[PDB]
């Protein structure tokens, strides 16, 4: 990742002795078991409602797609979400890896109400990529 | 008589004595008659009979202690199982576990391997036994569970072959620790379960895992590393 | 030019495998600064390839006692074995396996819901006049396997500092007692100095030094020679075991349950080998007769092979789901080094060099011994403890029972803890010392890094495990024992013109590898004397010129010295133990036939 | 006390050396197998038709804070006279395999979060129907 910063880092690998343990980090199951079920509730959401979007002659219904809206933003958030703490770490990056956590925020929050303009104003976003073609 | 016929091998070297070299690959022509049908007997007829300044390890020539595991023609396998094609049209390429930091010739430094599987704490956690001290009682249903899961040698062919555990090696623990996190959960005599799935409870040590599964392609033994690992993750989550 | 590093502990262990692991957390367990000193990683040792069971008289498949277990240990020595080492490692041999299930042994369950056990070669219940007996105590195929990986967990529950690739290279002695090691960091360079106050050998046996050897790479004798080399004897080192059942060529072991539920070894006519050429009456006994039943085969032409130097067994008449869950990892190590399944055809079979019955002379109680050189009775060496493989307790004697070296371990392993415990006292400050302790060798580390002569380290290695393999062999005389004693000291005389091409000091994969020989030609040169002075045949040593054993003549054991290599030999000899600890537990048997 | 200076002696000298050992390659030898190349297909298809996801509906909302006055009628037909002819073709049928390889593709991997098939038989017979799919599916997206 050209750029950025980089911590210094520790000297080829490891430090110390074979019998000098890996102390684990504190339970902290937000981060942990509960992410497991905010990606599977995504998941089991984005696809019925993908095939009830092409078994569909017109738009769908205000109500029908704004509920597939809000889904296809979780399932992305997660995804982005996990490139984040895989590739921009926080051992090799530091305080980056917090700030590129908030580009998920306020680059996100903003495409909630740009779903506000498309539900209300115009039709959906399976009419908008309708629209185009394809 | 017996006219020679001569493969060509490619082993990586270094030497840490001269460090600012490059390590490269350096070219061996090995007389296929006379030399056994696997590759460490033909990595020994190398050391012996020309440059002897190659180092590996080995020590037994069965299987069974997990201490030549190389990348051999591109996967990761055991070099005393792992069997010479008899085609001396074909050269072989033989390279050090992939993203290891190496120290002499084709050794890794498998430090930070060992101090993760002492981090699971491999030893049974009563807290009583009977009276007439004989053995803890266990019936062969609930010893069936472990077949599959106290056969592993500890070699990391499988931990070396995985993506996320390329990158994120220092916090994640790698397929061949979560399997023995997981012969200790479900062995029927080991009453201290709610620590042993609690260490396993944060951002990234169990799920930085992504079903991706090398693992279970590449184990020399044939195990299954790969489900082993997805269900502690159906019983963290159940 | 080296860099000297001083630690300071209260016993250090030479070795980390089954016996070494043993008794590095009976030690931690008492208040004492362990540290366990390994050339190999623990999960990596010999003991890891152990395939059979231990044998305990745990009686939860018929009835047992152990007075009868006993009995077969010392009928099957044929009466060489110390009868009071008999009378402990066998009384506490049900206590010493039920505890081995609290530390989380996957033993294989019977249908009750208590630890399985096979029938093995050797073993029959009531006095040597009965039924077979049933004591084994078996995991399916991996008993050795799972035997370190779970002393090792167990050894991570305690603290146990272990020095994980270290190369010890000579003890470190002082006015007639020692007092420490000296190893050799082998990831980094630097010489490290241990000094202790019981230090522990328990690093294996010597069995490269044969042509063909079942055992391991790294089985070269490192403890039998350490000890030699500071002027203290080795005890019984003739009497070599061949297993029955090794693979043509390469030399891998199959295991004796693969005769312990069905087998024959079938010859070139097919038959199975009861009477009227080699054989005694009832089959599958113990490995001497059984072996030089099959050497005398393939010398009368009765073998099977396109050499016919060759065998065969079968294992096509089992079920194939017996053959699964009792035998499967043997399974895989037939049909890749011998390309034939073990279910329709007949595998290749030649007898190969298995265990070593000599090494360190012991007490019962683990500590080692000499002699006194005018008045010839026992007298300890003071700080210096042995067990395992590299120990003769002679509990073995001449001939060690299959499925016995598993209980060696376990049993004189707790034993070594224990009488440290009772004896040196927790925080006790060290004597001071010169500053060249252990100075010889460092100079000879140092001559064999900067060695340029005319013959190559890998060629002197096969002058010696070529004349082994002919002289010193199953079958031996007085016309080709000479001829190995005049043979095996040229082989010696010629390493002072040895050729190493690697200096480094940092992973030397030459210098180790030609340690290794410097330490297999002093195990090497003390079997090919102390053969050619035993003018009798017991047990695997069986001489074609003497073929009747000797019970009034030749009762004793030998000892052997040796200091350096290239140096004479002389031998001495002491009388076997013949009474146990307690004469109304048990009652000691007499030598008979 | 010793053993405290033993370990810091020889930390002196390991860390010297430590620090100048190489990284063995990790790609560029690996073998190419058939359970990194498609659960590599995965992660990419999700960053390419998730960046058309966030780029297209920021735009429509830095333009509802904004005044802009964006309509979905505007938008569609600013792209058509944008591209030519052979590039309005070539974005379709890219986008048109990735979603069925992803469609077929989140299908797979919640079969596997409840352990089955995860054997080495079953990872490469749901593996090879994720290829009969895509080519069924999004050759049938293009004619419409
Ligand atoms: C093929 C085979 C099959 C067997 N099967 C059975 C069986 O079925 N049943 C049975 O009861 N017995 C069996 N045995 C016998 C028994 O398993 C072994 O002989 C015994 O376990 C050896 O254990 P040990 O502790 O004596 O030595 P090892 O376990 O060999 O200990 C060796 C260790 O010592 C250390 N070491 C060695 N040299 C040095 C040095 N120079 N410096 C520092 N450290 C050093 C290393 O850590 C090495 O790992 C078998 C043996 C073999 C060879
Ligand atoms: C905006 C960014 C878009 C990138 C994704 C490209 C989507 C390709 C789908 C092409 C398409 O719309 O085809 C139209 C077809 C129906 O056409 P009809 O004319 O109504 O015929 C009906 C006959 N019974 O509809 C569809 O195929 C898909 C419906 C819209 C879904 C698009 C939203 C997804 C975008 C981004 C999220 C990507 C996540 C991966 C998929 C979600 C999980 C399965
Ligand atoms: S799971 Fe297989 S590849 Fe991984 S360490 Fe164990 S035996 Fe080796
Ligand atoms: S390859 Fe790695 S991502 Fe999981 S399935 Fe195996 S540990
Ligand atoms: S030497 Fe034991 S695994 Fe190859």
């Amino acid at each position: 990742i050209p750029f950025l910063p980089v911590l210094p880092q520790k000297p080829g690998g490891v430090r110390g002795t074979p019998n000098d343990a890996y102390v684990p980090p504190p339970e902290n199951k937000l981060e942990g078991s509960y992410h497991w079920y905010m990606e599977k509730i995504f998941a089991l959401s984005v696809v019925p409602l993908a095939t009830t979007a092409m078994l569909t002659t017109g738009p769908l219904s205000t109500a029908a797609d704004s509920f597939f809206s809000v889904m296809l933003l979780g399932y992305c958030y997660m995804e982005f979400n996990s490139c984040i703490t895989d590739y921009i770490s926080g051992r090799v990056y530091g305080v980056w890896h917090k700030y590129a956590m908030y580009m998920l925020g306020l680059g996100s929050a903003v495409s909630l109400f740009g779903i506000y303009k498309l539900e209300t104003e115009n039709d959906g976003v399976v009419g908008l990529v309708k629209s185009l073609w394809d | 008589t017996h006219t020679p016929r001569l493969k060509t091998f490619k082993v990586y070297r270094w030497n840490p004595d001269e460090p600012s070299a490059k390590p490269h690959l350096q070219s061996y022509q090995v007389d296929l008659n006379d030399c056994g049908p696997m590759v460490l007997d033909a990595l020994l007829k190398i050391k012996d009979e020309q440059d002897s300044t190659l180092t590996f390890r080995r020590s037994c020539r069965e299987g069974i202690c997990g201490s030549c595991a190389m990348n051999i023609g591109g996967r990761n396998t055991l070099a005393c199982i792992c069997k010479i094609d008899q085609n001396e049209s074909k050269q072989l390429k033989i390279y050090p576990l992939p993203h290891m930091f190496i120290v002499k010739d084709l050794v890794p430094d498998l430090t930070n391997f060992y101090q993760q599987y002492k981090s699971i704490q491999p030893y049974l956690q009563r807290s009583s036994f009977p009276k007439d001290g004989t053995e803890v009682l266990q019936s062969i249903e609930d010893r069936k569970k472990l077949d599959g899961l106290y056969e592993c040698i500890l070699c990391a062919c499988c931990s070396t072959s995985c993506p996320s555990y390329w990158w994120n090696q220092e916090q994640y623990l790698g397929p061949a620790v979560l399997m023995q996190a997981y012969r200790w959960l479900i062995d029927s005599r080991d009453q201290a379960t709610k620590t042993r799935k609690a260490m396993l409870n944060n951002s990234m040590s169990l799920y930085r895992c992504h079903t991706i599964m090398n693992c279970t392609r590449t184990c020399p033994k044939g195990l299954n590393p790969g489900l082993a690992i997805a269900e502690i993750k159906k019983s963290l989550a159940f | 030019k080296y860099h000297i590093i001083d630690h300071e502990y209260d016993c250090v262990v030479i070795g980390a495998g089954g016996a070494g692991l043993r008794a590095a957390f009976g030690l931690a367990e008492a208040g004492y600064k362990t540290a366990c000193i390994s050339k190999l990683f623990p999960t990596r040792s010999h003991t890891v390839a152990a395939q059979g069971g231990i044998n305990a008289a745990l009686g939860n498949m018929h009835k047992d006692n152990w007075k009868w277990h006993m009995y077969d240990t010392v009928k099957g020595s044929d009466w060489l074995g110390d009868q009071d080492s008999i009378h402990y490692m066998t009384r506490e041999a049900p206590k010493s396996i039920i505890e081995l299930e609290h530390y989380g042994v996957p033993f294989s369950r019977t249908e009750n819901g208590k630890i399985y056990q096979r029938a093995f070669g050797g073993q029959t219940k009531e006095y040597g006049k009965g039924a077979q007996a049933y004591r084994t105590c078996a995991v399916a195929d991996r008993t050795g396997h799972a035997l370190l990986h779970t002393l090792y967990g167990q050894a991570l529950r305690h603290d146990t500092h272990f020095f994980i690739e270290y190369f010890a290279l000579d003890l470190l002695t002082h006015n007639g007692e020692v007092v420490g090691v000296i190893a050799y960091n082998q990831e980094d360079g630097t010489i490290h100095r241990f000094r202790a106050h019981k230090t522990i050998i328990a690093t294996g046996g010597y069995g490269r030094a044969y042509f063909s050897c079942t055992s391991a790479h790294t089985c070269t004798g490192d403890g039998n020679a350490m000890v030699s080399r500071a002027g203290f004897p080795l005890q019984d080192l003739e009497f070599v075991q061949f297993h029955p059942s090794g693979i043509y060529g390469s030399g891998c072991l199959i295991t004796e349950g693969a005769r312990g539920e069905g087998g024959f070894l079938v010859n070139s006519e097919g038959e199975r080998f009861m009477e009227r050429y080699a054989p005694t009456a009832k089959d599958l006994a113990c490995r001497d007769v059984v072996s030089r039943a099959i050497t005398m085969e393939i010398r009368e032409g009765r073998g099977v092979g396109k050499k016919k130097d060759h065998m065969y067994l079968q294992l096509s008449h089992l079920p194939p789901e017996v053959l699964k869950e009792r035998l499967p990892g043997i399974s895989e190590t037939a049909a890749i080094f011998a390309g034939v399944d073990v279910t329709k055809e007949p595998i290749p079979i030649i007898p190969t060099v298995h265990y070593n019955m000599g090494g360190i002379p012991t007490k019962w109680n683990g500590e080692a011994l000499t002699i006194d050189e005018e008045t010839g009775e026992d007298k300890v060496i003071p700080g210096l403890m042995a067990c395992g493989e590299a120990a003769c307790v002679s509990v073995h004697g001449a001939n060690r029972l299959g499925a016995n070296s598993l209980l060696d371990l376990v049993v004189f392993g707790r034993a070594v803890a224990h009488t440290v415990a009772d004896t040196l006292q927790p925080g006790l400050p060290h004597k001071p010392l010169p500053s060249d302790l252990g100075k010889e060798s460092i100079a000879n580390l140092d001559k064999l890094r900067n060695a340029n002569g005319s013959r190559s380290t890998a060629e002197i290695r096969m002058n010696m495990k070529q004349t082994m393999q002919k002289d010193v062999s199953v079958f031996r005389t007085q016309s080709s024992l000479d001829e190995g004693v005049r043979n095996i000291t040229a082989v010696e005389k010629t390493f002072d013109d040895v050729k190493t091409t690697d200096r480094s000091m940092i992973w030397n994969s030459d210098l180790v590898e030609t340690l290794e020989l410097q330490n297999l030609l002093t195990c090497a040169s003390q079997t090919a004397v102390s053969a050619a002075n035993r003018k009798e045949s017991r047990g695997a040593h069986a001489r074609e010129d003497y073929p009747n054993r000797d019970d009034e003549h030749w009762m004793k054991h030998t000892l052997s010295w040796q200091k350096d290599v290239a140096a004479p030999v002389t031998l001495k000899y002491r009388r076997v133990i013949d009474h146990t600890l307690d004469e109304k537990e048990c009652p000691s048997v007499p030598p008979t036939v | 006390e010793m053993n405290t200076k033993a370990a810091i002696a020889e930390e002196q000298i390991l860390n010297k050396q430590r620090a100048r050992r190489p990284i063995s390659p990790h790609l560029t030898i690996y073998q190419p197998q058939l359970t990194w190349y498609l659960s590599s297909f995965h992660r990419i298809s999700l960053v390419l038709m998730g960046l058309g996801f966030y780029l297209f509906t920021i735009l429509f909302g830095v333009s509802g804070l904004l005044g802009l006055g964006l309509t979905t009628e505007k938008v569609s037909n600013w792209y058509h006279q944008k591209f030519s002819k052979i590039t309005e073709w070539s974005i379709k049928g890219s986008f048109a395999y990735l979603f069925a390889i992803h469609y077929g593709g989140a299908i797979r991997h919640l079969i596997w979060d409840t352990a089955k098939e995860l054997t080495l038989k079953g990872v490469y017979r749901t593996g090879y129907a994720l290829i009969g799919f895509t080519a069924v599916l999004g050759t049938y997206l293009l004619t419409l």
